[PDB]
């Protein structure tokens, strides 16, 4: 008649950006019940990082294009939408980049800055091929949930570059057999999130588990 | 900011006769309507206490 | 009978929505029907949607 109350046993990191945790004792049917739950929560409710505003120094609109870049501009906005940065405190943050010279303009050379941190500085923003060609730039970023592409949300160097506020890409649930425990039945749950480096195993999964809470308790009383 | 979540306003108990019930929510974000009600529908249906006839003989 | 004429290129980036119409090559045709979250997609096995 009792329920076996679950708990995080573990936090393994297999890999820089997907890693998987580890849910035990739950009890019969609630194994695919928490699991469905949380995969379905944690791929849309999270909180990111990711750009949201660009405003390079020499270019006045998008669709042009500088010089000693290979790169068109749409491709380096692409990119950096595709960058990742781990944001602490502050809601929203401006960081810099004014790499000269030619090479790769890796987000490594991003101008530093505080509790802000790249988490993949080897992910490749544009290039340089001209020896006196320097891209300077501006980027914004704020933190938000889901999807907010540019014109929902809508100078002119002041280029909208869609959100994509998610540190999560893919979800897994597995349920399996716990040990003995003087106590058959009981199932291990393994959740498997692959997610950009940006939010930790143990951070997003709480999340979850809070906003489900909060929602939940929405229930509890009725009228 | 991020921690808000729309939470819903318990409005509907329409009380069929004295045991079917009708319950609405609303507003949810988007596809909370489908983890609440499934997550609800499994727990209620798969696990509930109670008590009902096992074993009978003649 | 025209004394100058100034000729302006608008650029706009559509996006796929609930109305365009994709098409398979083998002549299959369709119109999107809906963008659904990225939930409730069919997933297999081992997590992808």
């Amino acid at each position: 008649t009792e329920f076996l109350k679950p708990r995080l046993v573990d936090i393994e990191q297999v890999s820089s950006t997907h890693a998987k945790v580890t849910l035990e004792p739950l009890e019969r049917g609630f194994g695919h019940t928490l699991g469905n739950a949380l995969r379905r929560i944690l791929l849309s409710s999270m909180p990111g990082c990711a750009v949201t505003e660009v405003e390079i120094d020499g270019v006045l609109h998008e669709y042009s294009t500088k010089e000693g870049v290979q790169e068109d501009i749409l491709e380096i906005l692409l990119n950096l939408k595709g960058l990742a940065v781990r944001v602490q405190g502050k809601d929203e943050v401006i960081l810099t980049l004014n790499k000269s010279g030619i090479g790769p303009v890796t987000a490594a050379d991003i101008t530093h800055d505080g509790d802000v941190e790249i988490v993949k500085p080897q992910h490749v923003i544009c290039h340089l091929t001209d020896e006196n060609a320097s891209i300077s730039m501006r980027i914004k970023v704020q933190r938000g949930r889901g999807y907010v592409p540019a014109s929902t949300r809508i100078p002119i160097g002041r280029l909208l570059v869609d959100a994509c506020y998610s540190p999560v890409e893919r979800i897994a649930y597995n349920v399996e057999a716990a040990r003995v425990e003087q106590r058959t039945d009981l199932d291990k749950l393994v959740i498997e999130m692959e997610t950009n480096g940006t939010i930790d195993p143990e951070e997003a999964i709480r999340r979850a588990a809070t906003i489900l809470a909060e929602q939940l308790e929405a229930f509890v009383d009725l009228a | 900011s991020v921690t808000e979540f729309l939470k819903p306003r318990l409005v509907d108990i329409e009380q069929v006769s004295s045991t079917h019930a009708k319950v609405t929510l609303e507003p949810l974000e988007r596809g909370f309507g489908h983890t609440l009600g499934n997550a609800l529908r499994r727990i209620l249906l798969s696990s509930m206490p109670g008590c009902a006839v096992t074993e009978v003989e003649i | 009978g025209v004394l100058k004429i100034v000729k302006v290129y608008l650029a706009v980036k559509r996006r796929i929505q609930p109305g365009d119409k994709m098409a398979g090559r083998h002549g299959n045709k369709g119109v999107i029907s809906k963008i659904n979250p990225i939930e409730d997609m069919p997933y297999d096995e081992n997590g992808t949607p």
